[PDB]
């Protein structure tokens, strides 16, 4: 039958803004794990929950893959129990989370002489994100008691700041592809390992 | 990440341009670069942020450049309020950072300190303690050597110091080092002495007394 | 109006606790990014704690178990609880608010004093620094072993301040402070002229008038 696809995810050419996370429902296929745990090398590949090798031995009714782009001092906080700028704003992980995250450098790809600024995280929140929440507001951040009125000015701010990755960043200040693989149980299910 | 600002002290007159520079240990995208200036007893004050954003109110003639590891602030024509400490920050990590700031200080003409050395007084003797203290009056620039002397032997880890400010007036500083001997210790010894290195002294001058003289 | 009113600073022996705060006005103390930062005397800047609009909180290692950062939204404040203070947390501590690159650490409070120290208050002794035993002669008054800072000085009841240096004082390993205050004047002055140092110790209650003569 139809294999799951999973280069279709982490081969992409272009990857989300974190604030603007994507996710792809991953439905009706067969996917094998094993592949992805050595198809590449990542610096990140770590499993809550499930097993990376004792993978392709389970089934689920749907598989969602989450991708975005995170500074290389970030990746830590794409995982259960953390905080941050990016865990509290942009992406958050549930407690409970069983699933993979898998990283790997994309400074190659991600970074720009004179600085790459297409990608974008949400520095102005007034609260945190619940897990798999996805906020896409551009309204002006209200940090006084003067409503913004559309305006950027004093306590008005957009809500959104670039990155701006060079090539030349410590690793720390890198760009980083990240993959959040999600593993859903309602209903018949619909992927399994071989 | 380490903020290394250089030059510790920058020496300059009135209508020159500064240029002070902060260097970090991590290359870093420039918008977490910030510049502060903090005069004596106040709070910090923004500058410059993002590297290059100059901030609300803040005067033209300061701006900022930079990218990776080297940041500059620039003040192309210093005014006399401009005289002061600057700190560069980066809030690339929560918490941030800061340097360890440069003071931009009026350069004047070498001047030699005059110097005087001042005996223990009788009444505090009876306390069993002894204080020796040397003055350096107004001299620039601000470094300047003591060295205390005791029947002519060095002394090391017995001394404190202390300068003031740059002179409102003349641009100088004044420095008082005090030395610190038990009165016994103090009664052993007969030739008390204070030589002082500095720029502005051809060969270093040396003020003394014997006890009980 | 925009300010922040920093509160609560003063003297605490070594293991003790302070909490300091800061009134905000003009601003929405629960919706920013609010930090500490604190300057040791004589040093530079150290930013030792953060708190996010959304709650998280983050420190220096050098505070971390120790400090703990907080706000209340009702009286727009934020606060410092400074547990365990050692001798090396005394500093001036300044509250601001961060904008990070849309706006760098704009407000700053005013700063408030934290002294750690295990020594008791205490005025200072007054010994003269006299001149003789050239055109320029100097004086002075040592002020020694007193706590805590600040102590003033003034030459002539005030009618004398040419010439006059009054030094930043030092701390001693005793844990008590020392002072020197001078003054440069004409040597043919030692004989005709009264110097008269006046030294004020708030804490204390202490004031001397000391009178220095050539010897
Ligand atoms: C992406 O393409 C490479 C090169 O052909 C391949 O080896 C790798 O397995 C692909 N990744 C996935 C997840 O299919």
């Amino acid at each position: 039958t139809n294999l799951c696809p999973f280069g279709e995810v982490f081969n992409a050419t272009r990857f989300a803004s974190v604030y603007a996370w994507n996710r792809k429902r991953i439905s009706n296929c067969v996917a094998d794990y094993s592949v992805l745990y050595n198809s590449a090398s990542f610096s990140t590949f770590k499993c809550y929950g499930v097993s990376p090798t004792k993978l392709n031995d389970l089934c689920f009714t749907n598989v969602y893959a989450d991708s975005f782009v995170i500074r290389g001092d970030e990746v830590r906080q794409i995982a259960p129990g953390q905080t941050g700028k990016i865990a509290d704003y942009n992406y958050k992980l549930p407690d409970d989370f069983t699933g993979c995250v898998i990283a790997w450098n994309s400074n190659n790809l991600d970074s720009k002489v004179g600085g790459n600024y297409n990608y974008l995280y949400r520095l102005f929140r007034k609260s945190n994100l619940k897990p798999f929440e996805r906020d896409i507001s551009t309204e002006i951040y209200q940090a006084g008691s003067t409503p913004c009125n559309g305006v950027e000015g004093f306590n008005c701010y957009f809500p959104l700041q670039s990155y701006g990755f060079q090539p030349t960043n410590g690793v720390g200040y890198q760009p980083y592809r990240v993959v959040v693989l999600s593993f859903e149980l309602l209903a018949p299910a619909t992927v399994c390992g071989p | 990440i380490v903020l290394t600002q250089s030059p510790g002290t920058l020496s300059l007159s009135p209508g020159e341009r500064a240029t002070l520079s902060c260097r970090a240990s991590q290359s870093v995208s420039s918008s977490y670069l910030a510049w502060y200036q903090q005069k004596p007893g106040q709070a910090p004050r923004l500058l410059i942020y993002g590297a290059s954003s100059r901030a609300t109110g803040i005067p033209d003639r300061f701006s900022g450049s930079g990218s990776g590891t080297d940041f500059t602030l620039t003040i192309s024509r210093l005014e006399p309020e401009d005289f002061a400490v600057y700190y560069c920050q980066q809030y690339g990590s929560s918490p941030g950072t800061f340097g360890q700031g440069t003071k931009v200080e009026i350069k004047r003409t070498v001047a030699a300190p005059s110097v005087f050395i001042f005996p223990p007084s009788d009444e505090q003797l009876k306390s069993g303690t002894a204080s020796v203290v040397c003055l350096l009056n107004n001299f620039y620039p601000r470094e300047a050597k003591v060295q205390w002397k005791v029947d002519n032997a060095l002394q090391s880890g017995n001394s404190q110091e202390s300068v003031t400010e740059q002179d409102s007036k003349d641009s100088t500083y004044s420095l008082s080092s005090t030395l610190t001997l038990s009165k016994a210790d103090y009664e052993k010894h007969k030739v008390y002495a204070c030589e002082v290195t500095h720029q502005g002294l051809s060969s270093p001058v040396t003020k003394s007394f014997n006890r009980g003289e | 109006e925009v300010q922040l009113v920093e509160s609560g600073g003063g003297l605490i022996q070594p293991g003790g606790s302070l909490r300091l705060s800061c009134a905000a006005s003009g601003f929405t103390v629960s919706s920013n990014y609010m930090s500490w930062v604190r300057q040791a005397p004589g040093k530079g800047l150290e930013w030792v704690s953060v708190i996010y609009s959304g709650g998280s909180t983050y420190y220096a290692d050098s505070v971390k178990g120790r400090f703990t950062i907080s706000r209340d939204n009702s009286k727009n404040t934020l606060y410092l609880q400074m547990n365990s203070l050692r001798a090396e947390d005394t500093a001036v501590y300044y509250c601001a608010r961060d904008l990070y690159s849309s706006g760098g650490t704009d407000i700053w409070g005013q700063g408030t004093m934290v002294t750690v120290s295990s020594a008791s208050t205490k005025g200072p002794s007054v010994f003269p620094l006299a001149p003789s035993s050239g055109g320029t002669a100097a004086l002075g008054c040592l002020v020694k072993d007193y706590f805590p800072e600040p102590v003033t000085v003034s030459w002539n009841s005030g009618a004398l301040t040419s010439g006059v240096h009054t030094f930043p004082a030092v701390l001693q390993s005793s844990g008590l402070y020392s002072l020197s205050s001078v003054v440069t004047v004409p040597s043919s002055s030692l004989g005709t002229q009264t110097y008269i140092c006046n030294v004020n110790h708030k804490p204390s209650n202490t004031k001397v008038d000391k009178r220095v003569e050539p010897k």
